[PDB]
């Protein structure tokens, strides 16, 4: 899934598939505007 | 003892990095932006 170009951001926060590893990880998913991609990361008030 | 328990405790100490464990700056950031938080986890470590 990681090995596609369809997507836009692959931002995780490669060394970001090494530590893919932890308990059960979720896939919240919704629909943003284009404003609101920069506003989905950590932080982001 | 307490010689032993300042040099034991400061590994903890983060010396203004982002992390203290060597293998979380490894593992997660990108290795140019690994080399400046491994440079300076040496630094402080050595003046300990």
């Amino acid at each position: 899934l990681y090995n596609s170009t369809f997507f836009s951001t692959f931002k995780c926060y490669a060394t970001k598939l090494n530590d893919l590893c932890f308990s059960n990880v979720y896939a919240d998913s919704f629909v943003v505007k284009g404003d609101d991609v920069r506003q989905i990361a950590p932080g982001q008030t | 003892a307490q010689a032993l328990n300042t040099l034991v405790k400061q590994l903890s100490s983060n010396f203004g990095a982002i992390s203290s464990v060597l293998n979380d700056i490894l593992s997660r950031l990108d290795p140019p932006e690994a080399e400046v938080q491994i440079d300076r986890l040496i630094t402080g470590r050595l003046q300990s």
